[PDB]
RNA sequence: UAGCGCCGGCCAACUCCGUGCCAGCAGCCGCGGUAAUACGGAGGGCGCGAGCGUUACCCGGAUUCACUGGGCGUAAAGGGCGUGUAGGCGGCCUGGGGCGUCCCAUGUGAAAGACCACGGCUCAACCGUGGGGGAGCGUGGGAUACGCUCAGGCUAGACGG
RNA sequence: CUGGUCCACCCGUGACGCUGAGGCGCGAAAGCGUGGGGAGCAAACCGGAUUAGAUACCCGGGUAGUCCACGCCCUAAACGAUGCGCGCUAGGUCUCUGGGUCUCCUGGGGGCCGAAGCUAACGCGUUAAGCGCGCCGCCUGGGGAGUACGGCCGCAAGGC
């Protein structure tokens, strides 16, 4: 119903006497291009099934996401234990300046404004579960004074 | 009432293994053993019984899960007594979590129960007549209590936390929010609505689960009198 | 001996947050003081207080926390989500009011020493000031 | 007048013949051992166009010398261990100085250049005019929290009975 | 004869602290010098046996050495493969040592399992590999190599 997407659909492998057999990876974005927002890792013996199964999953684990006019609030740094990410606001006219990875996530997020890197590792899965962590702890003005009131 | 009769026989438990967490609900450690404060609990129950109650009016269905040998049947006769789910018996991976697949297994008693009650058995030898059977007793050693179920809880209600830690994790990841009876080798924050005090002893456990069950029943609608334990409790 | 009195402070509250405690205390010290009195009128902290340990001046400093979350890990989110001293006794850092830094697109916050006082990024420029550079905290 | 590079992957562009570890390609991985989108020719295609490719060197990527912005149990990396010189770093209170530091004022920071605006040559390159800021140092004035520094007090460090 | 360290009392000093390039001292074993000592053991060395061969594993024998004094050498898986100092960050259990009327507590040490957290994972976890600051040492693809040249030290082997 939202938007699909995939990054990368690798064939990984086992050994076992006489042979190897291979599962799937299998990673997907997918999003309303408007906020909302989720990724999605399926794994089976065959290719459309890894995807629709990454399907599944990629709606469920979800994440709104805090927009200003198609730019992110607050510049953070995530780094997810091997890689690490960048993340920084821009104006109009900037458009979504990213590795292959961290695009898919921004632009079905409806970011279209955002300067941002690589850094560390790279491994594609270990920079996807980085970006996601790291929209997923953007917090606009309101949570904010919302938090440090208490009233 | 709730005052006296919990601060009667059914504080404190417990030695030498526990959360410093669950320690702010300690008064003291008398005997060497965890002295729970009697007045704390009670102030628990309070917003705790608030959220049992609206939870009832609002006609939610609570799955009480009471796995451990100490509480197996006061759940059984408490939650029968009340039209809710429970389950005394083995927990089981995806009960919410993986709900459909586990109910496939509900309605595999549903079909048992056809032939455990309908003249088909002209066919059917007697070799298959056996396991056949065998089956459904199982079938029913572990889901009567939990077929009732049909939709998907809207609480959970849980004799010993960390026992039975596992369901806390299936509920806590739907989004179901937990309530439970907890000794001081208990988890307090991991638990949405906490009935601190002992639950190892029969004395507490029939205690909380009496009231806590009446209160769904008057709630709901026709209080009555407990059900037989004050004898099981010997 | 203790190296940097401040940092201290500023860890000891970074470490007492992450395990939610109530109210970490700290050595008592002026300059101190000022840390988190900004630190607390900004809204990090419910607030701080003179006490005494054992014949010692310290300060309570009483945590805030956000609201408990739902689903696994129930953790409160935090209300210092960062804090980290810039200028240190092995490197100290000196800006120019004309050149001061803005935490988190503003989100955050930038105390630093200044001649006429500790100072909030903003109030530095309100009253035109640079100064030393103590740390920031979002 | 229309040319040149490319069309296995990175990398945008696919078929056919020839060929057969030979002829050859090559920046990395690799490609050719009779059936090659990887050699060579053809048809077609992608890219740019009075150009297109190559070689050479510089900065980039390279957060691969890491100030911004890395590390050191096993991946490259804690000195064999101690005492200690130089240097580096230095707890709590008050006071004088004001070196560092912050501020203001002025001098200087040529022109050209860079960026902005507007005008000139049909446009443009190129050019004129005007505008702004600039690190840095010189003089003057001012603030004193942190650093320093002299001075005074304390006992939480360290030492001692 | 003498070094370190721990506990109680809160008595004295009054920031005298921490780290540490070079320097200096110590530094298993083997090895070197002069003199001594020599039971057992044992490189080398000899004989037996095994094997295709067996300069080895096994057996019989056996010298330096291993032991002491004095001197020199200065290397190592000198290993927790983790520099030191300080502050901070749940507990459970075992044990060594001290103080306290004590199933308890309070300190200093040695172990295991574990909060949070860190980690590439294994794993670490108040004996941190967690959170921080000071100071030193070290790293920057595999091979060539800890080699070569130079310099320094050494009787030599050889070390830096
Ligand atoms: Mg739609
Ligand atoms: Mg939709
Ligand atoms: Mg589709
Ligand atoms: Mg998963
Ligand atoms: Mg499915
Ligand atoms: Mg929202
Ligand atoms: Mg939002
Ligand atoms: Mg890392
Ligand atoms: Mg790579
Ligand atoms: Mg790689
Ligand atoms: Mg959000
Ligand atoms: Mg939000
Ligand atoms: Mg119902
Ligand atoms: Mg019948
Ligand atoms: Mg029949
Ligand atoms: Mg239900
Ligand atoms: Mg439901
Ligand atoms: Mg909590
Ligand atoms: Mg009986
Ligand atoms: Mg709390
Ligand atoms: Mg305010
Ligand atoms: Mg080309
Ligand atoms: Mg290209
Ligand atoms: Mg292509
Ligand atoms: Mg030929
Ligand atoms: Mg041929
Ligand atoms: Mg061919
Ligand atoms: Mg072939
Ligand atoms: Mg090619
Ligand atoms: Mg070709
Ligand atoms: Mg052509
Ligand atoms: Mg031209
Ligand atoms: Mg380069
Ligand atoms: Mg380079
Ligand atoms: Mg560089
Ligand atoms: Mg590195
Ligand atoms: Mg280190
Ligand atoms: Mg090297
Ligand atoms: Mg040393
Ligand atoms: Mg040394
Ligand atoms: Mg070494
Ligand atoms: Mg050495
Ligand atoms: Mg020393
Ligand atoms: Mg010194
Ligand atoms: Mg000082
Ligand atoms: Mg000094
Ligand atoms: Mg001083
Ligand atoms: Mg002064
Ligand atoms: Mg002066
Ligand atoms: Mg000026
Ligand atoms: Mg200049
Ligand atoms: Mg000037
Ligand atoms: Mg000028
Ligand atoms: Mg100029
Ligand atoms: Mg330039
Ligand atoms: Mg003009
Ligand atoms: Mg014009
Ligand atoms: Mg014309
Ligand atoms: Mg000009
Ligand atoms: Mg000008
Ligand atoms: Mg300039
Ligand atoms: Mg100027
Ligand atoms: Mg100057
Ligand atoms: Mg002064
Ligand atoms: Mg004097
Ligand atoms: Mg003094
Ligand atoms: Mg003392
Ligand atoms: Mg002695
Ligand atoms: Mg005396
Ligand atoms: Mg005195
Ligand atoms: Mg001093
Ligand atoms: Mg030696
Ligand atoms: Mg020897
Ligand atoms: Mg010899
Ligand atoms: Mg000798
Ligand atoms: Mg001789
Ligand atoms: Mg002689
Ligand atoms: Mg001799
Ligand atoms: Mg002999
Ligand atoms: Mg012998
Ligand atoms: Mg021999
Ligand atoms: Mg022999
Ligand atoms: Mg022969
Ligand atoms: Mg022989
Ligand atoms: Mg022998
Ligand atoms: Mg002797
Ligand atoms: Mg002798
Ligand atoms: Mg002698
Ligand atoms: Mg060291
Ligand atoms: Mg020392
Ligand atoms: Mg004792
Ligand atoms: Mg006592
Ligand atoms: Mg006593
Ligand atoms: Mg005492
Ligand atoms: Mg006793
Ligand atoms: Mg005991
Ligand atoms: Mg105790
Ligand atoms: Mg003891
Ligand atoms: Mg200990
Ligand atoms: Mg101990
Ligand atoms: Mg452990
Ligand atoms: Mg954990
Ligand atoms: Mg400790
Ligand atoms: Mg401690
Ligand atoms: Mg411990
Ligand atoms: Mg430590
Ligand atoms: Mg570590
Ligand atoms: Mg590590
Ligand atoms: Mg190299
Ligand atoms: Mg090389
Ligand atoms: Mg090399
Ligand atoms: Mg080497
Ligand atoms: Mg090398
Ligand atoms: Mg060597
Ligand atoms: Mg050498
Ligand atoms: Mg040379
Ligand atoms: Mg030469
Ligand atoms: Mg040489
Ligand atoms: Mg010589
Ligand atoms: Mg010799
Ligand atoms: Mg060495």
């Amino acid at each position: 119903d939202f938007e699909e997407k995939m990054i990368l659909i690798r064939r990984t492998a086992r050994m076992q006497a006489g042979g190897r057999r291979f599962r799937f990876g299998a990673l997907v974005v997918v999003g309303d291009r408007q906020g909302r927002v989720g990724l999605g890792f399926g794994k089976a013996p065959e290719v459309p099934l890894a995807v629709q199964k990454a399907g599944y999953y990629a709606r469920r684990n979800m994440v709104e996401v805090p927009l200003q006019n198609g730019t992110i609030p607050h510049e953070i740094e995530v780094e997810f234990g091997a890689s690490k990410i960048v993340l920084k606001p821009a104006a109009p006219g900037t458009g979504v300046i990213a590795g292959a990875v961290p695009r898919a996530i921004l632009e079905l997020a409806g970011v279209t404004d955002i300067l941002t890197k690589e850094l560390g590792s790279r491994n594609p899965i270990n920079i996807a579960y980085a970006t996601m962590e790291a929209l997923r702890q953007l917090r606009t003005k309101a949570d904010v004074e919302r938090l440090r009131k208490g009233e | 009432v709730k005052e006296l009769l919990e601060a009667g026989v059914h504080f404190g438990h417990e030695r030498k293994r526990w959360n410093p967490k669950f320690a702010r609900y300690i008064y003291a450690e008398r005997n060497g053993i965890h002295i729970i404060d009697l007045q704390k609990t009670m102030e628990e129950l309070e917003r705790t019984f608030r959220f049992i109650e609206d939870l009832a009016m609002r006609g939610g269905t609570i799955l009480f899960v009471g796995t451990k040998k100490q509480a197996q049947d006061i759940v059984r006769m408490e939650a029968e007594r009340a039209g809710m789910p429970y389950v005394n018996q083995r927990w089981l991976g995806g009960m919410l979590t993986n709900f459909k697949t586990i109910s496939q297994r509900v309605h595999r008693l549903e079909e048992l129960e056809a032939l455990f009650a309908s003249p088909e058995i002209e066919e059917r030898p007697k070799k298959e007549q056996v396991r056949l059977k065998h089956e459904l007793e199982r079938l029913q050693k572990y889901l009567s209590g939990f077929r009732l179920l049909k939709r998907l809880p809207d609480a959970i209600f849980v004799v010993d936390p960390t026992k039975e830690a596992i369901a806390v994790r299936e509920a806590r990841k739907l989004f179901i929010p937990v309530i439970a009876l907890a000794d001081t080798d208990s988890d307090p924050d991991l638990v949405d609505y906490i009935i601190p005090g002992n639950d190892d002893a029969i004395r507490s456990i029939q205690l909380i689960l009496s009231r806590a069950v009446d209160l769904i029943i008057q709630a709901r609608g026709g209080v009555v009198e407990p059900s037989p334990s004050y004898a099981l409790v010997q | 001996m203790l190296t940097d009195p401040i940092a201290d402070m500023l860890t000891r509250i970074r470490n007492a947050t992450r395990v939610y405690k109530e109210s970490t205390d700290v050595p008592a010290s002026r300059f101190k003081e000022e840390i988190l009195r900004i630190l607390a009128r900004e809204g990090f902290i419910k607030g701080y207080e003179r006490v005494d340990v054992d014949g010692k001046p310290y300060l309570r400093v009483y945590l805030k926390y956000g609201p408990r979350r739902q689903g696994p890990d129930p953790r409160p989110e935090q209300v210092i989500h960062h804090i980290r001293r810039i200028s240190k006794p092995g490197r100290r850092v000196y800006v120019g009011v004309k050149e001061i830094p803005r935490v988190r697109r503003g989100l955050g916050i930038a105390i630093l020493s200044t001649s006429k006082g500790v100072l909030t990024d903003r109030e530095a420029r309100k009253l035109g000031v640079g100064g030393e550079l103590i740390c920031e905290v979002w």
